[PDB]
């Protein structure tokens, strides 16, 4: 025979291997393929999809549909609408986007985040809605003075019914951990009213609006590894 | 003068019209079209039936609520008893088809509320007993046109012979997944102050060239109110959700005597 | 080819109006940093090579945990022991079913690779010579066994592997095996339409992929006859797909599976955690 | 019958493949696929959108 010598590495099963191995059922002949409509190449492809965040999953609200809809009103208070961090893999409410589920399939996450508003209430509200990412480092936004000092976009409810804010990437490291981490801490997403919503009579004086989170074309992750968000008893 | 609101949908011998749409989906953008020779399977000469199947069919209206959870239909089950389409599909073995789907609900200026209307390839949903698992029967899978109601609440039966429907669980989208990730699914929004209508266009989708539609719906229709309906005069009142649905390059195998599935 | 590079971009005064847009068309947002701050050019050279598909599934996962035993039988349930039969599936772990179910429709060929342990059962009978196993994969219709050493073993047709304890794990490639023209991960469906008036029973009928699925049957044995030490073994059997297609996407498994259906279980339908108040950081 | 194509970049570049079995079921992991097309999920609109312009006209 040709003498061969066996390397560190012989006989072992690692899962992640690659190699060729031999046909259980020889000379097959696999059925042929059609089309089939939706074909994916890439979970990113996936990423790009709208999926709405369940922003509103206070106590009684959180695993049930009102988790979905973010309370608005006429009032103009000046608190937050709503606060959430640039978490997207370990936050109690983006985990569960299909961003956030993808996201805990890989450990390295880069690139921009869409966040997309749609206003669900009459055609008769009006009303102008400040949003805005706050880069981390400093003093989490509680107040419109803060939050407009960050990237921050003014939205006028009207005929077009929703508005798009990006946290663009902005990050130390050319990657972030799909984890709870300080050192890869994304940030601030803040929401307060500019003006506030006026109603005419005979219209609803709440309301709500539905937030939506996807990738940007620039986003990509690494590091496949296992999720915590399925199990089973043994 | 051409808009994105305003639009006519032209199928055999009917015509809809909306003035308040939001584009139309073209289900992960693929047209409807009739099966190609080299993707063909059963060989007999195909029924394609055309106009007399291929045309707008009008549903039994529901009424939107502040309490309503939504609605459910399958295809091509809701449409088994719609005139000549009805016809084709039990007096063979085999169909396939397309459809125009077209959900309809208009308001007022002063109404608010938004329907999130998804169209589910292989919509699989939960039984409503924990004594079996896949525990429905068919009489309650295939409800037609009527289709089916979400609920709130999970309540699995007692005994396995009371739980043999779906437990259609609207914020688990009636199959253990977030209904806040269907926007994945081909869908629209009626989002009251904005549109009046949605239009999704389905091509055939399935493992298969062509299937048995009498044991097989290719297609979940499902109307989930995302925000509830509110009207400040009366939060009582009541608008309906109306659903017009045309077959498309409708094809059928394997002609026989009709099938007439169980009532019971 | 690589994820999107960011241009040079100033400010806008304009009736162009990127950052608006209408969610109710079934389109997505598109806006990106671009259209709505000043950007640097950053020059992207990072890829999305894995997460494709072929990236994304190509492991090798344990699938399920099958037991088997060599000793001197002298009832029944020991005799039972001594081989036993698995219905192939992924519905016996959660982890892989779970990857593959953001698909309706898959198509694959397989790699099946094992990992063989042993024990012994006690310390005062003595030892036992080194194992063979034979792994059989009965296809549907093929006789099944009834005994650990009848005729079925010959497996003059169906394929067997010999696997040697204290060798390599063994593998060996399936073909895409499915009769349609792809797997369904999903079937909104039954087998057979019950008609009006007929006598065959409706009351114990079952729903989905579970009525129409058969890939047929793994059988394992000791072909070694019994040492007076009982040895008792585990085989867990492993999946990869590769050479990966899907289709039509689904938002994936958001509570615990108790089946091999979409059901879902009373006491564990709360997948969120509630937060303290909407403006939580 | 030898393969050679560009391995993956590392830490700092071609490699050599044979197909040792006649059944293609037997063959190592497809090459890497680049192809996307995220419009059929993201944008799935009879008529175009030009993002600069109003989504409803
Ligand atoms: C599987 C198991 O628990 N086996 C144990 C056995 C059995 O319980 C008895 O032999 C049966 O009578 O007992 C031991 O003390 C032994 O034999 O050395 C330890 C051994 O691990
Ligand atoms: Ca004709
Ligand atoms: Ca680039
Ligand atoms: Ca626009
Ligand atoms: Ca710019
Ligand atoms: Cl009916
Ligand atoms: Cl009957
Ligand atoms: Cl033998
Ligand atoms: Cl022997």
């Amino acid at each position: 025979g040709l003498p061969t010598m066996l390397t560190p590495g012989s006989s072992q099963f690692l899962t992640s291997d690659d190699f060729q191995s031999p046909c259980a059922l020889p000379n097959f002949d696999v059925t042929p393929p059609i089309h089939i409509p939706g074909e994916v190449f890439n979970m990113m492809e996936l990423a790009e999809i709208d999926s709405m965040i369940p922003m509103n999953s206070v106590t009684g609200k959180a695993n049930t549909m009102e988790m979905y809809p973010i309370p608005l009103d006429d009032k103009g208070s000046a608190t937050p609408i709503f606060s959430i961090s640039l978490s997207p893999a370990s936050d109690k409410r983006l985990q569960y986007t299909m961003l956030g589920e993808i996201l805990n399939y890989y450990t390295h996450w880069t690139g921009s985040l869409r966040f997309t508003f749609l206003f669900c209430g009459s055609m008769m509200a009006t009303g102008k809605i400040l949003l805005s990412y706050s880069p981390p480092g400093a003093k989490p936004p509680t107040t419109r003075k803060d939050a407009m000092l960050g990237t921050h976009i003014i939205w006028d409810l009207g005929l077009q019914s929703s508005c798009t804010m990006l946290a663009p990437w902005i990050s130390n490291t050319v990657y972030r951990r799909c984890i709870k981490d300080d050192f890869t801490e994304g940030g601030y997403i803040t929401c307060f009213y500019q003006t506030r919503i006026v109603v005419p009579s005979g219209t609803p004086t709440s309301m709500f609006m539905l937030a939506f989170v996807s990738a940007c074309p620039d986003f990509s992750v690494r590091l496949l590894r296992d999720t915590n968000h399925i199990s089973q008893r043994t | 003068g051409y808009s994105d609101r305003v639009r006519q949908i032209t199928l055999g011998n009917s015509t809809i019209t909306t003035q308040e749409a939001a584009n139309a989906v073209v289900a992960y953008g693929e047209w409807p079209s009739y099966l190609d020779d080299k993707e063909a399977n059963p060989i007999d000469a195909p029924t394609e039936p055309d106009v007399s199947s291929n045309r707008f069919y009008t549903l039994d209206s529901v009424q939107w609520k502040s309490t309503s959870r939504g609605w459910w239909w399958k295809l091509p089950d809701a449409l088994k008893d719609m005139g000549m389409f009805g016809q084709n599909m039990y007096y063979h073995y085999l169909g396939r088809s397309g459809y125009t789907v077209h959900v309809q609900c208009n308001a007022s200026k002063f109404h608010q509320g938004a329907l999130g209307v998804f169209a589910i390839p292989e919509y699989v949903m939960a039984c409503n007993t924990e004594a079996k698992t896949s525990y429905v029967s068919y009489v309650n899978a295939n409800p037609g046109e009527k289709g089916g109601v979400f609920d709130n609440a999970y309540n699995p039966s007692a005994e396995a012979s009371e739980g043999r429907k779906f437990a259609a669980l609207d914020y688990l989208l009636g199959c253990g997944v977030l209904a806040g990730n269907a926007f994945v699914y081909p869908h629209q929004i009626i989002n009251l102050r904005t549109n009046n209508s949605a239009t999704l266009v389905l091509p055939y989708v399935n493992s298969l060239a062509i299937d048995c539609m009498a044991k097989h719906n290719n297609w979940g229709l499902v109307i989930l109110p995302l925000c509830k309906l509110d009207y400040a005069p009366n939060s009582s009142t009541e608008i309906p959700i109306t659903v017009t649905i045309a077959p498309m390059f409708t094809e059928f195998n394997g002609l026989r005597n009709i099938t007439v599935p169980a009532t019971q | 080819p690589t994820a999107q590079s960011t241009p040079l971009t100033s400010g806008v005064n304009s009736q162009e109006v990127p950052a608006l847009t209408a969610v109710e068309t079934g389109a997505s947002g598109q806006a990106v940093p671009s259209d709505v701050i000043e950007t640097r050019h950053v020059v992207n050279y990072k890829t999305r090579s894995e997460s494709t598909l072929e990236s994304f599934f190509g492991r090798s996962a344990c699938v399920t945990i099958l037991e088997v035993e060599n000793f001197n039988a002298t009832t029944d349930a020991d005799r039972k022991k001594q081989f036993t039969t698995w219905a192939i599936t992924y519905t016996d772990t959660v982890q892989l079913r779970r990857k593959l179910e953001f698909f309706t429709y898959s198509r694959f060929d397989l790699e099946m690779t094992f990992v063989i342990t042993e024990r012994y059962y006690a310390s005062n009978t003595g030892h036992a010579r080194n194992q063979v196993y034979q792994l059989m994969y009965i296809p549907p219709g093929a006789p099944r066994p009834t005994a650990w050493d009848d005729y079925t073993w010959q497996s003059s047709s169906n394929p067997s592997v010999f696997y040697t304890y204290g060798s390599a794990p063994p593998r060996m490639s399936i073909p895409y095996v499915g009769i349609a023209n792809a797997y369904s991960h999903f079937y909104d469906g039954f087998a057979r339409v019950p008609l009006k008036d007929e006598t065959v029973d409706s009351g114990d009928t079952y729903y989905g992929l579970v009525t129409i699925n058969d890939f047929g049957t793994l059988a394992v044995r000791v072909v070694n006859e019994y040492n007076p030490a009982r040895i008792t073994s585990k085989i867990r059997v492993y999946m990869k797909p590769k050479h990966v297609r899907c289709w039509c996407p689904r938002p994936p498994r958001a509570v615990p599976y108790r089946g091999e259906g979409v059901d879902f279980k009373q006491d564990s339908i709360t997948p969120l955690t509630a937060v303290e108040n909407i403006n939580t950081f | 019958g030898a393969q050679v194509s560009s391995q993956k970049v590392g830490a700092h570049v071609n490699y050599t493949t044979i197909n040792y079995y006649k059944d293609s079921a037997s063959n190592a992991a497809s090459k890497l696929d680049f192809s996307q097309d995220p419009s059929k999920f993201t944008e799935p609109v009879k008529d175009i959108m030009i993002k600069t312009a109003p989504a409803l006209n």
